């Protein structure tokens, strides 16, 4: 714990607010892995299964914080599946209680939610992935002969095929990633990178962590949402964003700029002015005449 | 001094104009129509000849040329009556004090242009209004409060009547929790869908929750029902009091007073009944029984009740637990 403890705090960097910047290509360095390969040492025993997921978690708030996704993946991947049930196992031989204890209770809920936003990022990797990969439509030729023009029929019923293949995967790529955006936006009762237990210690580093976080992914993750459904034409669904952003449930509007919640009904309007020229209403309800 | 003469000489001109201009119009003579309409001020064949060439540029054009002549607000009413809707709020700005006072007359478009200029305040409360008209669909009442409440929480309102609107938005989110919480079950049995059902007053949210068909109506449903008496007001013919019997007599029947094996206290018994749950609920809630309850004659003298009307055993269990729970406060 004291290895892994002094490499967590190693970084003498306060969670500054300019850092929002559009840095790229932020890959895991060597700094990053002398913090991945020290999560190992609580992995050796079974018996700090439970230290291993709190400060599995601690690197991993660094790493989505740090924009380094896959980073965070990497930790996600030194946490071996088994250490939720084996977190139970040490509570039930030996007189405990019913859960493992209110650190260790947050702390799995809190990697559950960890892995419901690597679910919602994976998910959108191979959906925009896909995206991206969209069939190319078959240039008319001017002035055509024959065996051109028969050259141009069996290209554009091709791409027929090609372009209703790569829709068929789309639409389902959409559900899937609709699914893990929601999963954490709509996240259980507290809600995403929030507690349950009131019976916990204190740590302020991680409290602190987890309130940025709530503000970092929370929003953006509703910009990709936004994006995903009216970029597939889904565009009463980017409007129930509002309603989802407002309720009194998981009070996502505390977790916004207010820059962000205007930037929120620039693009809300963006998805109303396209159902408005589609001939619905300003909400996406039938013109009745 | 002779405007009966004028008038109607002028709407002789006014339909001659049409008359004459309207063949070269629709034979596609764009030029030609125009350079009459431009010199006569026909503005419906010059705001035809813009959008049967897509030509912004020659209408804008018109809306700086005839602006002393109303051009912009003869436009607003051209893409009203009939119309498609984006390009009437995609304007320029230097219109938008023009675009504003022809959406006065239609309010369900007017928060599109007022957010449009950044006049968030406006848009909240046209927002409001809009969600107090709607009546009609359930989920677009919840959808124009959501989107006024988002105004609100981005418009520059002072921190006193940002905690106003706040919180007068609260109790209307409030309000429609109650017919947000009703059960799939109830609404699958009268096939209602909440996507598309209109938006109902108390006593009919009321009369749904306390109805045979919630088969699961619990202490929650009932305290639901008899919170929803708080949302009533004095100019409905309804006696809120024979609401309140009717309620509670419905928690009665779906509470099984029938008579135990006979070894049994019957204030022991009660506890698990949906009735005594929504008394701990009033009393765990701060209400005083006392004043908040019809008396024990009278709702033995309540018809609702029916077979229960005919059992002593649900006679004496009553009043036990009304003797129970409300000499339990004093």
């Amino acid at each position: 714990k004291t290895v892994v403890e002094n490499i967590r705090k190693k970084d003498n960097g306060e969670f500054s607010h300019h850092d929002l910047a559009p840095a790229l290509d932020t890959g895991t360095t060597e700094e990053d892995r002398l913090k991945i390969d020290v999560i190992d040492w609580l992995v050796f025993d079974p018996a700090q299964r439970a230290e291993a997921l709190k400060q599995g978690n601690a690197i991993m708030r660094k790493f989505l914080a740090s924009k380094k996704h896959e980073a965070a993946k990497e930790v996600f991947v030194k946490i071996p599946q088994d250490s939720i049930a084996e977190i139970y196992n040490q509570c039930e031989e030996q007189g405990m209680e019913s859960p493992l204890p209110a650190e260790d209770d947050n702390a799995i809920r809190e990697h559950l939610c960890i892995r419901a936003y690597l679910e919602a990022h994976e998910t959108f990797n191979e959906w925009f992935k896909h995206m991206n990969s969209v069939p190319q439509k078959p240039a008319l030729i001017p002035q055509p002969t024959f065996t051109e023009k028969v050259a141009h029929e069996h290209k554009e019923k091709k791409y027929e095929m090609d372009f209703g293949i790569w829709k068929g995967h789309l639409d389902a790529l959409t559900a899937d990633v609709k699914e893990k955006m929601y999963n954490v936006l709509l996240f259980v009762d507290g809600g995403w990178m929030v507690d349950v237990r009131e019976d916990a210690k204190e740590d302020h580093e991680r409290t602190h962590q987890m309130v940025l976080l709530r503000k970092l992914c929370l929003p953006m993750l509703c910009f990709l949402l936004h994006t995903i459904l009216h970029s597939t034409g889904q565009y009463q669904e980017c409007l129930q964003l509002a309603d989802m952003v407002s309720s009194e449930r998981h009070k996502l509007y505390l977790v916004f700029s207010k820059e962000e919640l205007r930037k929120l009904l620039q693009k809300l309007r963006e998805s109303s002015l396209m159902l408005l020229d589609q001939g619905l209403d300003p909400l996406g309800y039938e013109i009745q005449l | 001094s002779n405007r009966e003469r004028y008038d109607n000489l002028e709407m002789e001109y006014l339909q001659k104009r049409s008359d004459l201009l309207s063949p070269l119009l629709s034979l596609g003579q764009y030029l030609w129509a125009a350079s009459l309409a431009e010199k006569y001020c026909d503005f419906d064949i010059l705001v035809q000849m813009c959008e049967q060439t897509d030509n912004q540029s020659r209408l804008q054009r018109y809306m700086t040329q005839f602006a002393d002549q109303n051009f912009s607000d003869f436009l607003f009413r051209w893409y009203l009556e009939k119309g498609k809707r984006g390009k009437l709020l995609s304007q320029p700005i230097s219109q938008h004090g023009q675009l504003a006072n022809f959406l006065q007359a239609h309010e369900h478009l007017s928060w599109l242009h007022e957010i449009n200029s950044q006049e968030l305040e406006k848009a909240h409360a046209t927002l409001l209004g809009l969600a107090n008209m709607e009546t009609r669909y359930f989920a677009k009442k919840k959808t124009l409060l959501g989107l006024s409440k988002l105004a609100a929480l981005a418009s520059d309102f002072s921190e006193d009547m940002l905690q106003e609107k706040i919180e007068e938005m609260a109790e209307q989110e409030r309000f429609l929790l109650h017919q947000e919480t009703l059960p799939e079950q109830l609404l699958a049995e009268k096939q209602l869908n909440l996507s598309a059902m209109p938006v109902l007053t108390a006593p009919q949210l009321i009369g749904l929750y306390i109805c045979e068909e919630n088969r699961r109506a619990n202490e929650y449903d009932f305290k639901k029902a008899l919170d929803l008496l708080e949302y009533i007001d004095e100019e409905e013919d309804i006696n809120i009091n024979d609401l309140k019997l009717e309620i509670l007599c419905k928690a009665l029947q779906r509470d099984n007073w029938s008579s135990s094996d006979g070894k049994d206290d019957p204030i022991e018994v009660s506890k698990d009944s949906i009735f005594v749950k929504i008394l701990q609920k009033l009393l765990k809630d701060g209400i005083q029984l006392s004043e908040y309850l019809p008396e024990v004659k009278d709702l033995l003298q309540a018809d609702q009740l029916g077979s229960l009307k005919s059992n002593p055993y649900f006679e004496f269990v009553l009043k036990a637990n009304y003797e129970y729970y409300v000499q339990g406060q004093i």
